[PDB]
């Protein structure tokens, strides 16, 4: 009839199948989770975090930079963590540095010594229009959130 | 602390239920449940292992899936 | 207190990474399988 | 109106305080935010109202390596916990009682005193004082230490129970720890009431046994030692036939002062793919209980001559059965007591059946029995340590990082000293009239 | 019935034969600075966008 | 559980083992590809013994390779079934051994050994628990005959309790394949005879004389030879990997087989095997079996059993058979043939029975003897040996780095000596 | 809380901090532009240990670059990732050493620390709770071996309590970089015994072989040389870092691993290592990682460990496991080989677990290994220093600066103590 076979059930080379493609998260689906809590009630990786009791130390990334003015502790963390930022690439570069020359490090005047000055600008990270006096923000009548609202 | 039940299955009676029982004739300590008692608390009982099982063999399936993905 | 091990035991001096003449070889019979010679006799006890 | 109060200490304690909380707070049906659900006052026993919903534990964190702490505070039990009763530092003692003892612990011990102080005010019927410290740990067994004799004398005749977790016999994870246990021991020795021995190793070879998991995890055994605890503690805020108190334990369970060391059992503990395809009837579970094999400390008590039993029965046992499994206890030849002993159990019965919590390995059932026997089988462990500990210290091997904190060279010397007198005492006791 | 679509190997049926159009060698095993190594045959892709 | 792994060396070890391989695989139905593809849930149950495991549930073999020269390895490695093997698994030279059984011993093997050393623990301590070793090797060589003995000393004073088999090709000389090959055989014997616990002898000429006659096909080849003697390697170890009546390893054929321990050597047959011109007039039963197996020109070495008396021996059957056939069988052939059995034991026949037979087969056996016979190998050898090393031959090239005359005196005395007490056995009466 | 600062010098420790930046830069989050890229909340929850914050958002390494020409400052500032050190951070000079360890530590290392001992005492100052401070070096370089170490006795007798880790790059003989390698390493290691708490020796010549044996990759480079150096830098302080089942800072080893105070020169290894034509056929359990982790040839030095015997071990685990795993396993290893523990300090390894592992893998090992087989590179070491030492080699170029023969002789007979005394515990017993 026929002569010996090798392969059995027509098994195709992971050479030739198809081509590689992005599942490189495939299993990363919980790398970032910690197991001294979690896997006690949950199994997938903790939402990012968005209150914190008092004395919770460890870098609440808002505080130092902007010295924060006068609040209680939990409600500038919530602020600062609640404030958009802190995330997001407008730029799009990756963590890897993959990526590092798709972004051309610029800075967006013409300095001249010709005849004066030189000195420049300062970088736009300083405030503008917002200059508002302090007995303002600090004294509003009732136009804010409800301090104990809370729907049930 | 406190002894509220007589035994671990009932409560006390209630005054209409003991009605003479001052002559030692009444104790209710001979159950006339208990055969029945054991046979429907087995049942229940067995079914907690049959839950149980479905409990962990879907636990084990979850963590066969993680050494699916790393493959 | 003395748990005797028999045949495999699990204490070794150069199991996993211990490993750092023409003139000598073994003589006649110093290999275990060799040597058809028997031990000598003892009445023993039994009944204890 | 009756309280106790938890002590977590050691990342040990504080990672077997997170089972046991998560425990207690499920078997009093509390959520984790701290309310009962959105649709009886034996909670009092570990919580408190305040007044306005939520209930507060009754219970102290300590650390000095604010990672433990840290997490806690992130987990979903924030809101459950008061925010400032979590006392975290900010260096780790790394293994070393001489800092945990005189250099960093001094400067935590006042602020843990003033929260103990501040909880203790609250409660009226204080009954006593659990503590909870991994033994082998420098930050653990010298704070451990520091909070012991502090309250001794803050406090003087309140009980104090310790459930110390002593390291194996062959197994273990740091090479600098017999010499924080022996410190550590000579420190309790005259500062705690009860002592309950729970090394890693015996609980290692019940799980592997029974509970057939071939890749067991610690929270494998912060759950059965939170098991323990509650199956302990459910006499005060549970009703029962025959009742016990925290006080009825140095009343029954210690011969003389200087011997409060006890080893545990419990059962039964089997898997839920053979749970129940046995009766797990009183009389067998209450033989597995004393089978040697499943004693949670890794000692053998046939080397040996028991003291006293204490054995506590949660379900639905009765005392005639009770009695039953006792003759045949007493008629079996294997287990013998000591000779001024006629009768030496103490029996303690509760109606509450244990709760089992999800994602948990055990099976709820009707019946279960934990056993705490106090025998002169436990000098084995103790000689061990003590030939580990000489071994080193016959060619001063690490006394440096020790001298160098403060710390006496002949420190060292009453410690051993005072093992020596333990096993007098002992082996002294031990032997026939 | 189901009879079987091929020769199960058994000591009379393999029938090996080595008329070839040219038998050469190929040379996979390396041994250099006496470091063992390998050619990566059956390991080779070809090419993409990636 | 009771795992064995394996090792080979030179050109007769690297083929033997080829073969042997993809036999095993095909026995287990596993691809050339290493994913299993077997249709029944058995060959699954006891798949540890041969084959590890690997991320993604592919297997591979614990077998190591050996060799001075990469030639052989380098040829194997393309044939078929050659990705299972891994590269670490080969070890190899760069040198040769130019047929020299002391180059292959004292200066080449010596430091290239530790290598193979370290992998053949590293999988030793790895498996869970290991039944034993076995090898294969030819005698008449000079890098199998002296590396595969070296190792085998080696691994025997690290591993006394752990069970041993070989597998040697001694040479004939109608097959006259090496001029050298006296010296390579007499020591080579000499070395074997203290360490290996089992034996068994192959020979060129019996596999000849079995391809010609009995399979009666035109063109042998080496892959046929090899094929042979794998299945007979398969056959003994059948028992350990599948279920049946009567359970039977490695260590219980030894004890049943070897009376004293100088005595280790065995001579091995397979059944059935007929012609494709003979297959439809031969009947399968056991009777068919048990005449083919006792046959003397179906053993698979050069020597004449009848010319001697069986000491003991042991079958190994392959199907679903009746204990009542096998023993009124092996009865009836033991007692019509009183005087080729030795007088002093009665039932010197161990059997045992498993129920899985060979693929596209129903019943199949393994015999394996421990008889007097084999002392005419032994005998001719020495005198071959004595002849050619009065005039001190091609002595100069073993002579020239480092080893002496007074070795190959004591390892020719022992090898007389162990012919000496061989043969006085046959004599022996009760 | 518990942070440290990086302090390098000397382009192999430039070249080191290249790598080890990009990787931590890689394993939080953080793009080539300094601004937060994190996937889960854990790449910034302790981001403050290693990077100080600046206002727009963006981080900034807590690192000091400090060397005496600024070519290879300039090469590595224009690579990727080599926008994120602050300009201020730079401290160079004009001239260079020229492999003079004299150069290098007396004549103008010692007028160019001034500014970056001020740069450092102020990062210092800013940061709240110290840790301590780790350096990355070689020793076959004079102004590395020199300016680097005068900055290590500098900042110990002003922290004395604060930890102190060095990576030393020392030279081995077998290739040779530099043909006055044995002078200025000797006056290195005379001068890092006495100040440095811990010393983790790294060899050129192990990572040479680690990367053809191991990976067996065609064409390594100083690259990938950087980039294990780094993996091995940052396993171990990942626990202290992320959350694990038993933390474990810098403090606790240091505590647990040097018996003696003038013991603390370390080999370490990295785990698990393999060729890409095999990574599909290995699997990734605790005994594979473990047994590659204890095995002689992934060490990072060419002192071969089985010359001696291990005064204590350390292992950090990266990944999710069962500790019973770990521990049991840990046992077996150290039961199997009593001949290679010193037996008069029982259970003499060390080990922590920590959650988060390297990314792209499940589980990593770090370890860490105070043996007494790393006194043969300090003899090694010794016999070439004297040996070239005693016809006066080279020995006016050191004179030339002011330096004396009377230093020379004084360092040669501190490490020829420090061997003596270092040997001396190698046969101690009970
Ligand atoms: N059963 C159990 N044992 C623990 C646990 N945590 C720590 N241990 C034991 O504690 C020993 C080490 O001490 P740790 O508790 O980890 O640390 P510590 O007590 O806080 O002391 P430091 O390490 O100096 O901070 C280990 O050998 C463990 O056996 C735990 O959660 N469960
Ligand atoms: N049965 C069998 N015998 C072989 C094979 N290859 C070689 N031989 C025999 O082995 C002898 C030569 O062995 P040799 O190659 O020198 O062994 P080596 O030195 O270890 O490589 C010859 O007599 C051959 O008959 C094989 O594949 N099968
Ligand atoms: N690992 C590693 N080693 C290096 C690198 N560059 C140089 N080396 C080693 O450093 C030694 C020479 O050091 P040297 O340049 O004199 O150091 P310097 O005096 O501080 O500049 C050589 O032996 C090299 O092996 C590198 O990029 N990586
Ligand atoms: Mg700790």
């Amino acid at each position: 009839q026929y002569a010996y076979d090798f392969n059995p059930a027509k098994t195709q080379s992971l050479q030739s199948r198809p081509i590689e493609h992005n599942k490189f998260s495939a299993w990363t689906g919980d790398q970032l989770y910690r197991t001294s809590y979690g896997t006690h009630w949950t199994s997938k990786p903790q939402e990012p975090k968005t209150h914190v009791p008092p004395g919770y130390a460890g870098y609440i990334p808002g505080l130092k930079p902007n010295n924060h003015y006068g609040a209680s502790y939990g409600e500038i963390a919530k602020n600062c963590l609640s404030n958009p930022k802190v995330a997001q690439n407008p730029f799009k570069l990756a963590s890897t540095g993959f990526n590092y020359q798709r972004h051309d490090f610029r800075d967006p005047s013409l300095t001249a010594t010709t005849h004066k000055f030189g000195a420049q600008t300062l970088l736009k990270n300083h405030p503008s229009i917002d200059q508002k006096s302090n007995q303002w923000q600090s004294q509003t009548h009732d136009s804010f959130r409800n301090p104990l609202h809370k729907p049930n | 602390m406190k002894r509220v039940k007589e035994s671990y299955f009932r409560e006390h009676s209630d005054w209409s239920d003991i009605n003479g029982c001052s002559g030692a004739k009444e104790f209710e300590g001979e159950d006339l449940a208990y055969d029945a008692r054991i046979k429907y608390q087995k049942e229940t009982q067995k079914q907690w292992i049959e839950q149980q099982i479905r409990e962990k063999k879907m636990r084990e399936e979850a963590e066969r899936n993680e050494e699916r993905a790393y493959a | 207190f003395e748990l005797s091990k028999g045949p495999h035991s699990h204490k070794d001096f150069c199991s996993t990474f211990g490993r750092v003449s023409t003139s000598d070889f073994r003589k006649k019979n110093t290999g275990t399988m060799g040597s058809n010679k028997l031990p000598i006799i003892k009445p023993f006890k039994y009944a204890d | 109106m009756r309280e106790v109060i938890s002590i977590h200490v050691g990342q040990g304690g504080i990672q077997v305080g997170n089972a046991c909380w998560e425990l207690f707070c499920l078997e009093h049906g509390i959520q984790p935010d701290g309310q009962m659900p959105s649709d009886d006052d034996a909670f009092n026993t570990f919580f408190s109202e305040t007044g306005a919903g939520k209930h507060v534990p009754r219970a102290v964190f300590l650390d000095l390596e604010p990672t433990v702490i840290d997490e806690v505070r992130t987990g979903t039990y924030r809101q459950l916990f008061h925010p400032e009763q979590l006392i975290s530092g900010k260096e780790d003692a790394a293994n070393n009682f001489a800092r945990g003892h005189y250099t960093i612990g001094k400067e935590i011990v006042d602020l843990c005193l003033d929260r103990i102080r501040k909880l203790a005010d609250n409660c009226t019927g204080l009954q006593g004082f659990l503590v909870f410290n991994s033994v082998g740990g420098g930050t653990g067994s010298g704070l451990g230490s520091l909070l012991l004799e502090r309250l001794s004398v803050d406090y003087g005749k309140k009980s104090k129970l310790g459930f110390t977790i002593y390291p194996s016999p062959q197994v273990s994870t740091a090479v600098v720890e017999p010499y924080n246990s022996i410190l550590s021991t000579h420190s309790l020795l005259e500062h705690t009431d009860v002592a309950v021995m729970l090394d890693n190793e015996a609980i290692y070879d019940i799980c592997r046994r029974n509970l057939d998991i071939e890749r067991p995890t610690y929270t494998n055994l912060n759950r059965l030692i939170a098991q323990v605890i509650s199956s302990l503690t459910a006499s005060l805020r549970f009703d029962g036939a025959l009742n016990v108190d925290i006080t009825e334990f140095q009343t029954n369970l210690v011969p003389y002062p200087r011997i409060h060391f006890m080893l545990s059992s419990y059962a039964p503990i089997i898997s839920a793919e053979k749970a129940y395809h046995e009766q797990l009837s009183v009389a067998e579970i209450t033989n597995s209980a004393f089978e040697p094999a499943n004693m949670m400390a890794k000692c053998d008590p046939r080397h040996g001559k028991y003291m006293a039993c204490s054995m506590m029965y949660r379900g639905d046992v009765v005392p005639k059965d009770v009695n039953a499994s006792i003759a045949t206890i007493k008629t079996k030849r294997t287990i013998q007591f000591v000779d001024w002993c006629p009768t030496g159990f103490k029996v303690g019965i509760n109606y509450q059946p244990p709760t089992v919590v999800p994602g948990g390995d055990l099976a709820k059932v009707m019946r279960a029995v934990c056993m705490i026997s106090n025998s002169t089988a436990i000098a084995e462990v103790f000689s061990r340590l003590d030939h580990k500990f000489d071994l080193m210290y016959a060619k001063r091997a690490f006394v440096h990082w020790y001298v160098g904190e403060g710390m006496e060279e002949g420190e060292f010397s009453e410690a051993r000293e005072d093992l020596a007198a333990l096993e007098k005492d002992y082996e002294e006791v031990g032997i026939e009239t | 019935y189901n009879l079987p679509k091929t020769v199960p190997l058994l000591p009379g049926h393999c029938f090996p034969d080595h008329l070839k159009e040219s038998h050469h060698k190929t040379q996979q095993f390396t041994l250099v600075n006496n470091v063992h190594c390998e050619k990566t045959n059956y390991i080779e892709e070809k090419n993409d966008p990636y | 559980m009771r795992e064995i792994v394996h090792i080979q060396g030179g050109q007769c070890g690297n083929q033997i083992g080829a073969k042997f391989w993809e036999v095993i695989s095909d026995e287990h139905g596993i691809d050339p590809t290493g994913t299993y593809h077997g249709d029944s849930d058995l060959q699954l149950e006891r798949i540890n013994v041969y084959y590890n495991e690997a991320t993604g549930g592919r297997y591979v073999p614990r077998a190591i390779l050996m060799d001075l020269e990469p030639g052989t390895m380098d040829s194997v490695r393309a044939g078929p079934f050659g990705q299972l093997f891994r590269p670490d698994n080969f070890v190899f030279g760069q040198t040769g051994a130019g047929n020299n059984w002391a180059k292959g011993h004292y200066t080449e093997g010596a430091e290239l050994i530790d290598s193979v050393l370290d992998v053949v623990r590293k999988e030793a301590e790895g498996c869970d628990c290991l039944q034993g070793f076995q090898i294969t090797h030819s005698l008449g060589g000079g890098t199998g005959s002296g590396m595969g003995t070296l190792l085998i000393s080696k691994v025997r004073e690290e591993y006394p309790d752990r069970i041993m088999e070989t597998f040697s090709v001694v040479p004939s000389p109608k097959v006259s394949d090496t001029v050298v090959e006296p010296y390579n055989a007499t020591l080579s014997v000499h070395q074997l005879v203290e360490n290996a616990d089992e034996c068994m002898v192959i020979d060129n000429e019996a596999l000849y004389d079995i391809c010609f006659r009995t399979l009666k096909l035109t063109t042998p080849t080496y892959g046929d030879l090899n094929h042979l003697v794998s299945a007979a390697m398969s056959g003994v170890t059948c028992c350990l990997r599948f279920p049946g009546q009567l359970n039977s390893d490695l260590r219980k054929l030894a004890v049943n087989l070897i009376p004293f321990p100088r005595l280790h050597f065995f001579m091995i047959g397979f059944a059935p095997l007929t012609s494709r011109g003979s297959q439809q007039y031969r009947a399968l039963t056991v009777p068919e079996l048990t005449q083919q197996m006792f046959d003397a020109k179906n053993m698979m070495c050069a020597a004449d059993p009848r010319h001697g008396r069986y000491l003991t021996a042991s079958a190994l059957f392959r199907g679903r058979m009746s204990t009542k056939e096998v023993d009124e069988q092996m009865l009836n052939v033991q007692n019509k043939n009183s005087s080729y059995f030795v007088e002093w034991i009665p039932n010197n026949i161990k059997s045992s029975i498993c129920d899985i037979p060979p693929k596209g087969l129903k019943m199949a056996v393994t015999f394996v003897g421990n008889s007097t016979a084999i002392q005419e190998m032994f005998k001719r050898v020495a005198e071959q040996f004595t002849a050619m090393f009065r005039r001190k031959a091609f002595l100069h090239w073993y002579t020239g780095e480092g080893m002496d005359e007074m070795e190959f005196t004591e390892a020719e005395s022992n090898m007389n000596d162990l012919v000496s007490e061989y043969q006085q056995y046959q004599d022996a009466t009760a």
